[PDB]
């Protein structure tokens, strides 16, 4: 079970980024990605949760609007589309597969953040 | 797409036994493999061994999710009586599947008593397979209609449960999964 | 829900014991809160989730509990790798994560 | 639609909602039990007032089902527990007075003093270890008149009012009432009038008399060369020189009497320390011993949540070996054990009680309990005489395989025995007779501190020091008469618990002297006993003695069995003396 994610972009303010994670080592249709940030100096900050089956997204609340979220099955991969970068949207932002909903009924789950990826670094 | 049975057994949250949580799972390939090797205490089955259950393709399974005292497990086969058999989780004689159960007591218990699940405890006729009530209208017993208010010879029938941390092994809560068998080619 | 860690910065001697704390501004569930534990220059991993249960893969020095707003995670005997950012999560409404503490 | 159909519906919630509040109320005092804290005091007040408020409210719904429209046994037996008025039968007036009369005795008899020593550790030191007649005199005349004679006034108020309540709740008097709690009325051959527990108690009592009449001429016989000026050869013991307060327990006397004195009683306190016992493995012996009879054992919360040793200064618990229950398979203990004899005996005991209690944790919340009051201290009690008896204790590790059991240390153990067991009876069927007669109307006002002395030399054989008016009120210097408690429940305690033990040593096929019976290894006996335990109150002691012993009613055979190889051997001893007693003869 591994996560790979792209390599760094640098973007200016009002750019959009599209940070794609390849999954591999498992069922792709059986776990959502979650997609946590960290900004330099700071802690994590929640952004978003996609199913992998139902194609249904769940936002965290200061999100909504800009945060767009995908997945594609045949090439297992996942996206994650913030739009509007702000000053303060530099970070490194990791993919990760989670077991905290379900991937089909969509009920909360018991778990965590299974597997983090390398983090991909953004710079505005 | 492999089946969701690994989101019904780990779901943080239980339904009351008055008001059980129907799922369905179709469309998806099913690996009752690890359905042997947990460590579940109940594994029972009634008419097919869970050994064939992976060469025969269903066309529904339905995973039926409530919780129980340990003493009210016995209920929950077929062919039984009882408060819960009767009013609550009605399982017919003919009974094709699997009742998979195990303690909860880390989980779904409180110091201060944990009052979030509720049974039927008193009902005019006992019910049959597989329906389900959720009525909070007042139960008479007596000659005299109360309109609702809850007076002499009139009673609420959903009673509540109460677990503590600290109860007997029979009083502590118990998470039952039964697994009826009616598009599941199991592998 | 708000999470808060204390102490920010519990750098103490390897080979004792080292104990972190997570309170929660309302009561959560008991299986819904996880720790994470990220080491410096990497991504984080998972350490316990559903409050107490062992993440596979992870040493047995490190245990987890708690309960209603009071949650708490102990590590055994504290070793040289042991050196880490530790997190706390809650995902019993949204999902959100705590501060974070030093060891 | 019908009272038969209510009642159980009625009941059926009873038994749903009353469970919980009676946990909360019993956690509650536990927690304060094992943790003494203003804190704890509060909330075991709280909750106690929920339930008992609780219990109130429901008693008056009821009122509405009578017991003339059911026919069910196991309904009428709920609800005839669950329909009397209790106090709340009297004008508001009459009920407060009679309460602040019984909390008022409560406090005199617990925060008495006198010179101040109050009783304990002061009179009933003095009472236990003094062989001094006139220190021990004053220690006796000083609790009498002192806290006894100021109880006179408030004793005479509370037969009128606690009388007249039994009236009003149909009875012929209080004492009639206390009778009725062996009253098996409802299936034909096992019925017994309440009436009939009178007749049958003087009738047992006169059978055992021969076997007190000869210990009680050994005892005398051995005081008096303790107290060689003051007993007399064809008189009655006086009061204070029984090694009690009250005259209720002889065994403080295992000291004077002792039958062979130059070798020592079975103790194995050393062998338990040498091989390193601790509280945890006292109780898994007694554990393992029910195992082997044939019942299960210990739950893991009696272990986990049991408090079986001191916790400490900081916290201050109340020692006490109590057996718990507190509902819905929460059995714990709480006693702090120290690693000897005493203690191992009495680890069996509370187990004992444990093992009833779950047995019969499947019966109704209100019939969860014991058949009668004697059985359930019955059947923990035999628990003991099995547990001290060297042929367990030959196996356990804690007995040399080279002690022999001698006839002289046979005696000595049978003695030691008799004198705690068969010296109590008649203290139990007197001081009951008297205060049944009381509550009846018998007796003259002004005349029950006369019978009360009149009777005590007839059926004790025990007399006064000093002469006393009837401005005193001995009876009530006792816990159980100051505090409104039955006592014949102890009478009709001693007589089942050897009725069991002979009924399953014969089961266990034991042969030789019943003292002698082990009841371990046995499955025979093991589910004997256990087919009456099961029953709770949902059949009559009548039936449920019949599972076990096969009598329908209380015997002393069994008793006298028990005690027969010291009975002869008293006999051989009392060859020189008078057996029985004058009652002309007095102190003064
Ligand atoms: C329920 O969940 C158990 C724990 O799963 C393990 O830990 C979680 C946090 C993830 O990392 C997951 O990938 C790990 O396998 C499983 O062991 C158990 O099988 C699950 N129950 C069922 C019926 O599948
Ligand atoms: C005893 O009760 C006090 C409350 O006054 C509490 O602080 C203490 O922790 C309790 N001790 C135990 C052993 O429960
Ligand atoms: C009395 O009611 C109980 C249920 O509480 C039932 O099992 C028993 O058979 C009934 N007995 C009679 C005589 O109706
Ligand atoms: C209890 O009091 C009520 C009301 O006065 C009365 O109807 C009932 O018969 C009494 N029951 C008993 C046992 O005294
Ligand atoms: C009694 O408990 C012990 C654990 O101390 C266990 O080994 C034994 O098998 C139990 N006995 C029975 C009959 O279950
Ligand atoms: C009871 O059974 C145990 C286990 O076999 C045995 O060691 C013990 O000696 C037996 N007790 C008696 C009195 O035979
Ligand atoms: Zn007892």
């Amino acid at each position: 079970v591994q996560l790979v994610q792209s390599g760094a972009e640098v973007k200016k303010p009002g750019a959009s980024v599209k940070v794609s994670c390849k999954a591999s080592g498992y069922p792709f249709t059986s776990y959502g990605i979650s997609w946590v940030r960290q900004a330099p100096g700071q802690g994590l900050e929640w952004m978003g949760w996609i199913s992998t089956y139902n194609g249904n997204t769940n936002y965290a609340q200061k999100f909504q609007g800009r945060v767009t979220m995908t997945t594609d099955t045949s090439t297992t991969t996942g996206y994650m589309e913030l739009r509007r970068l702000r000053s303060d949207d530099t970070a490194v932002y990791y993919c990760a597969r989670d077991y905290t909903r379900g991937a089909w009924f969509g009920e909360s789950l018991i778990g965590g953040f299974d597997n983090w990826g390398q983090g991909t670094l953004v710079t505005v | 797409n492999l089946c969701p049975f690994d989101e019904v057994f780990n779901a943080t949250t239980f339904a009351s036994v008055y008001a059980w949580n129907r799922k369905r799972i179709s469309n998806c390939v099913a690996d009752y493999s690890v359905l042997y090797n947990f460590a579940f205490f109940a594994f029972k089955c009634y008419g097919v061994s869970p050994t064939k259950l992976n060469d025969l393709c269903f066309t529904n399974v339905y995973a039926d999710s409530f919780v129980i005292r340990g003493n009210e497990v016995s209920q929950i086969a077929p062919g039984q009586t009882g408060n819960i058999a009767d009013y609550n989780y009605k399982l017919p004689d003919d009974f094709t599947g699997c009742v998979i159960a195990w303690n909860s007591n880390k989980l779904d218990s409180t110091v201060g008593g944990n009052y979030n699940y509720r049974y039927r405890l008193f009902r005019k006729s006992k019910l049959k397979p597989f329906e389900r009530d959720i009525s909070t209208e007042i139960y008479q017993a007596g000659n005299k209609p109360c309109n609702g208010v809850a007076g002499v010879n009139c009673y609420f029938p959903l009673q509540s449960y109460g677990f503590r941390p600290t109860y007997g092994v029979g009083h502590q809560p118990y998470r039952v999964v039964v697994l009826s068998f009616e598009t599941v080619c199991g592998p | 829900i708000v999470l808060t860690q204390s102490p920010g910065t519990l750098s103490l001697s390897p080979g004792e014991r080292a104990t972190l704390s997570c309170r929660a501004s309302q009561t959560v569930s008991s299986t819904s809160l996880a720790w994470y534990q990220q080491k410096p220059g990497q991504a984080p991993r998972l350490l316990i989730y559903g409050a107490s249960s062992r993440a596979t893969g992870i040493p047995d020095r490190f245990s987890g509990s708690g309960s209603g707003t009071d949650f708490t995670l102990t590590i055994s005997r504290l070793e040289p790798e042991d050196f880490a950012v530790y997190y706390c999560q809650q995902h019993d409404t949204s999902l959100t994560f705590g501060g974070g503490t030093k060891v | 639609s019908t009272i038969e159909e209510q009642a159980k519906t009625f009941l059926d919630k009873f038994n749903h909602e009353a469970e919980d509040l009676f946990y909360q109320s019993s956690l509650a005092s536990w927690n304060y039990n094992t943790n003494i804290t203003e804190e704890n005091v509060q909330n075991m007040n709280n909750a106690g007032d929920k339930w008992s408020a609780f219990l109130k409210e429901q008693s008056t719904l009821a009122q509405m089902y009578p017991l003339q429209e059911i026919q069910n046994l196991t309904v009428k037996l709920q609800l005839q527990a669950l329909q009397q008025n209790g106090s709340s039968v009297l004008s508001e007036d009459k009920s407060k007075r009679l309460n602040t009369i019984l909390n008022t005795m409560s406090t005199i008899y617990s925060t008495g003093k006198v010179c101040c020593l109050l009783l304990e550790p002061g009179l009933n030191e003095i009472m236990a270890n003094s062989l001094d007649y006139n220190e021990r005199l004053w220690a006796w005349e000083s609790w009498r008149s002192e806290v006894g004679k100021q109880l006179r006034p408030l004793y005479e108020e509370y037969v009128v009012l606690k009388n007249e309540m039994a009236r009003a709740n149909h009875y012929e008097d209080y004492g009639d009432y206390w009778r009725g709690d062996y009253e098996v009325n409802g299936v034909d051959g096992y019925d017994y009038s309440r009436g009939q527990l009178i007749e049958d108690v003087e009738h047992t009592f006169e059978e055992i008399k021969p076997l007190y009449e000869h210990l009680h001429a050994y005892v005398r016989a051995k005081l008096m060369n303790a107290y060689p000026s003051y007993i007399s050869p064809i008189g009655c013991l006086p009061a204070h020189l029984l090694g009690d307060m009250w005259g209720r327990f002889w065994t403080n006397l295992y000291s004077l009497t002792v039958p062979f004195g130059q070798k020592p009683n079975i103790d194995v306190t050393d062998a338990m320390v040498d091989q390193a016992w601790d509280a945890q493995r006292i109780f898994k012996e007694a554990e393992k011993f029910f195992v082997s009879v044939g019942l299960p054992n210990m739950t893991q919360g009696f272990w986990e949540n049991s408090m079986l040793t001191d916790p400490g200064n900081v916290q201050k618990a109340v020692c006490h070996p109590t057996a718990w229950d507190l509902g819905k398979g929460d059995f714990r203990i709480l006693m702090c054990t120290k690693v000897t004899m005493d203690d191992f005996l009495t680890a069996h005991h509370e187990m004992g009680h444990i093992q009833y209690d779950m047995a019969y944790a499947a019966q109704p919340f209100l019939l969860r309990n014991g058949a009668n009051e004697g059985f359930h201290e019955a059947v923990g009690e035999i628990m003991s005489l099995s547990a001290a008896t060297p042929k367990h204790l030959k196996s356990i590790g804690l007995l040399s395989p080279d002690f022999q059991e001698d006839n002289e240390t046979e005696i000595n153990f049978l003695l030691k025995q008799a004198l705690t067991i068969v010296g109590t009876l008649p203290f139990t069927y007197m001081l009951e007779k008297w205060r049944w007669m009381v509550f009846k109307g018998e007796i003259p006002k002004d005349q029950w501190m006369k019978k009360w002395w009149e009777m005590k030399r007839e059926i004790v054989g025990v007399v006064e020091p000093v002469p006393h008016d009837e401005t005193y009120c001995d009876p009530a210097s006792l816990f159980h008469v100051s505090n409104d408690y039955s006592f014949i429940r102890y009478y009709t305690r001693t007589l089942y618990q050897f009725q069991f033990q002979e009924a399953l040593c014969q089961a266990a096929k034991h042969e030789g002297p019943l003292h002698k019976c082990d009841i371990s290894n046995s499955t025979e006996a093991g589910q004997k006993l256990f087919n009456m335990l099961r029953l709770g109150k949902s059949e009559p002691w009548t039936l449920a003695l019949e599972n076990v012993v096969g009598a329908k009613n209380m015997n002393v055979r069994p008793l006298l069995n028990y005690f027969e190889p010291l009975f002869t051997w008293l006999k051989d001893q009392n060859k020189n003396s008078f057996v029985g007693w004058s009652t002309d003869w007095s102190p003064y």
